[PDB]
RNA sequence: UGUACAACGGGGUAUUGUAAGCAGUAGAGUAGCCUUGUUGUUACGAUCUGCUGAGAUUAAGCCUUUGUUGUCUGAUUUGU
RNA sequence: GUGAACAGCCUCUAGUUGAUAGAAUAAUGUAGAUAAGGGAAGUCGGCAAAAUAGAUCCGUAACUUCGGGAUAAGGAUUGGC
């Protein structure tokens, strides 16, 4: 069921007490489960520009709050996960306070 | 009980909260708490601080001059206690006290007014002078009417 | 010292620190004084004639009332050429410049 | 709480405070005491040399003139300017005795604050002289 | 309480441990004093034995007229400067530690205190009160 | 299939101490194009003042919720 | 670049990104820290830690083979514009 929505996502109360040299690769993992929570699938696809958009202040200094857009997906033939998958992108806001889950359309 | 103000923070000093110190000289530094105690070892200075009351009754905040405020001063001459007192002074201290924040709303308003003329003031400049800016905005509500079309 | 023995004694006898002293009426002579009201405790506060020095802050009320001097409300914008309808543009046209 | 405010300011290293100086400058009789004190054995310059706005005893009369001259000393001078912030200023900000506030900085203003100024004034002139 | 303290002492925080050196507040001549074992104290395995504000020590001299030195003799502590509890919400501490000196009938030997004496201390003795120039 | 559960958001408590941005007739001083000044000004200029108790953080083991968007029949085993 | 310096910390050219990893954050450890009041009462013993520290000006004892002792000890100071 191909459906597209937005999220933010706070990151200030899951990497509470992190080592510093882990809390960036942390953040991959707590994406990747809370794009399963949402869209219930289990194999989510980070692209590369989110990968700069966390360890863009190095490996410490991870943002509080990031502004997601998240795709659930048809998958090919012949793969033994599904037919569904996740493509978890960001989107580049001024600043992600006080913005709530908006569903976008499809064209 | 005494409600006695810090000396550092003029905030209330409930029963059972802060530190006093005692000075050799004999009289007595009530704290609010400990944050103003100790700012107060390391020799600062109240009228340099900003988040405290004497910055703000003297950097010409918050009204420090006032017909109200003069009611409630300290009395050494003990009242005998007439209960006709007691039943005015319940009442009047619900008195003051409003006449207080009708005057100190009033106040804020004489030291906040004509900030929307520097409001738009500030827009005519971001505005005017952006002018390729503006032809962007044009084709973005054009571009939104044709998708409801 | 008697009055104490018969009724207890020197360790368990209660005097009543009041019901000796002289008021003008002996019937509210077991009241409470209630020292405290929400902020700024009561003995700052009470005095003799308290009402009547409440008469010449209840003056300044009407003398600062009629004035317009407590004056909160206040709805329309007035500059050069400009109107309601312009104002509200240029205040949406520089909310989106920020953006 | 930290290792450098430890350090300077615990209870046994106190200095002697703010209030207590602007009264020994503020009076013709105090600064002649400290000015003139009885040499004691138990004082670094042996009770004499005694700097009156900074709480301090200094070792020579060397030390004076070099003290003086300095930026630490420049900040006692500027910090004793104005009203010496006792407790009323503390209390009157929470809307509690203005008229036993407002009449001590009026007295500042007329009496205590040109007599403090004209005390100073003669430091100056008298520190000069002997140095 | 002893011999000499009337009424009983409450408990308060224990600032001044054995050896301890603290002024001397009085005009005997004495100008600090150096505790060796404080009274009434308890008995316990590596502890030492701790006084507070309106304690008996028996304390010697450091500093001070040579008539007075070398001879231990009880001393009556006045200030603390360590944090203690008054039973009306507040905590309080002075500046510096400091005590009088006297006899074991809690006698003073001095004729005036300097400085501010503590409270606690003003009701547990009464003649360190006669002679107490500032109370608290 | 609801006093549902969760993710965000909105209030309440607290934490530090006045955000960026412009603006000023504040600013020790020095130079200049000179309209040779009758604050001569635009420049430079630590800092100070105003918008500004503003801004930032707020549960990871805080409080609260008439809002937004979702999820709600997977697996195993047990009987006198 | 800071600095007296090839000290220490940071970067350009060049080079690596190798050393079993995931999840939790009990005790006891190993390595590193901060503590109110008192200040060697600890202990065979101040072991260990803390404190002092660069530079400029002032100042500097007994002792002696006159060269030293000596950075003796002890004080005043250090930013920005």
């Amino acid at each position: 069921d191909v459906v597209t929505r937005e999220y933010t996502i706070n990151l200030h109360k899951r990497l509470h007490g992190v080592s510093f040299k882990k809390r960036a690769p942390r953040a991959v993992k707590e994406i990747k489960k809370f794009a399963k929570l949402h869209m219930g699938t289990d194999d989510v696809r980070l692209a590369p520009e989110l990968n700069q958009a966390i360890w863009k202040r190095g490996v410490k200094g991870v943002e509080y709050r990031l502004r997601l857009r998240i795709s659930r997906k048809r998958n090919e033939e012949e793969d033994a996960k599904n037919p569904l998958f996740s493509y978890v992108e960001p989107v580049l806001v001024a600043s992600a306070k006080g913005l709530q889950t908006v569903v976008v359309e499809e064209d | 009980m005494r409600i006695y103000q810090c000396h550092f923070c003029s905030s209330p000093c409930y029963p059972g909260h802060g530190i006093m110190f005692v000075r050799n000289d004999a009289k007595e530094f009530r704290f609010c708490r400990s944050k103003c105690h100790k700012a107060f070892k390391q020799r600062r200075n109240p009228r340099k601080l900003k988040w405290t009351k004497a910055f703000r009754k003297a950097a010409g905040k918050e009204l420090a001059v006032d017909s109200t405020l003069t009611f409630a001063q300290r009395r050494n001459v003990p009242v005998r206690y007439n209960r006709e007192l007691v039943a005015t002074t319940l009442k009047a201290m619900a008195r003051i006290e409003e006449i207080r924040q009708k005057r100190e709303r009033a106040f804020y308003k004489n030291r906040m007014r004509g900030n929307k003329e520097k409001d738009f003031l500030r827009d005519k400049k971001l505005v005017e002078s952006n002018p390729e800016l503006l032809r962007i905005r044009e084709v973005e509500i054009a571009r939104k009417l044709a998708k409801e079309q | 010292r008697d009055i104490e023995a018969e009724n207890g004694g020197a360790g368990v006898f209660n005097v009543n620190l009041k019901d000796k002293y002289l008021l003008e009426d002996d019937e509210w002579k077991n009241d409470i004084m209630p020292e405290i009201l929400d902020g700024k405790n009561v003995y700052d506060f009470l005095d003799p004639e308290i009402a009547a020095k409440l008469q010449a802050l209840e003056e300044e009320e009407e003398k600062l009332e009629n004035e317009g001097f407590y004056n909160s409300d206040d709805e329309e914008e007035i500059y050069d050429g400009f109107e309601a309808s312009e104002v509200d543009d240029i205040k949406e046209k520089a909310a989106w410049i920020r953006n | 709480m930290g290792r450098y405010s430890v350090k300077r300011y615990k209870t046994k290293r106190r200095t002697r405070d703010l209030d207590l100086i602007y009264n020994d400058l503020s009076t013709k009789e105090s600064v002649q005491k400290l000015l003139n004190q009885p040499l004691d054995e138990t004082k670094p310059g042996l009770g004499q040399h005694y700097c009156i706005h900074c709480a301090k005893y200094m070792e020579t009369a060397i030390a004076l003139k070099t003290h003086l001259k300095g930026k630490v000393h420049k900040r006692r001078v500027k910090e004793l300017r104005g009203v010496p912030y006792t407790q009323e200023v503390s209390d009157a900000a929470a809307g509690y005795n203005l008229n036993k506030f407002l009449n001590r900085v009026q007295e500042i203003t007329q009496s205590v604050g040109p007599e403090k100024e004209s005390n100073e004034a003669l430091l100056k002139e008298h520190l000069d002289s002997t140095l | 309480s002893g011999n000499g303290a009337q009424g009983t002492k409450f408990r308060i925080s224990l600032g001044l441990p054995v050896g301890a050196i603290m002024n001397c507040a009085d005009n005997s001549g004495a100008r600090n004093l150096y505790i060796i074992a404080v009274k009434g104290s308890g008995s316990r395995l590596n502890r030492l034995p701790a006084a507070s504000l309106g304690d008996m020590v028996m304390a010697t001299v450091k500093k001070g007229k040579p008539e007075l030195r070398k001879k231990v003799m009880p001393a009556i502590v006045v200030r603390q400067a360590k944090s203690w509890r008054r039973r009306d919400g507040v905590f309080l501490y002075f500046e510096d530690n400091a005590g009088v000196i006297a006899n074991p009938k809690g006698e003073m030997k001095g004729s005036a205190i300097t400085g501010p004496v503590g409270k606690e201390c003003a009701d547990l003795w009464p003649r360190v009160a006669s002679n107490s120039g500032v109370v608290v």
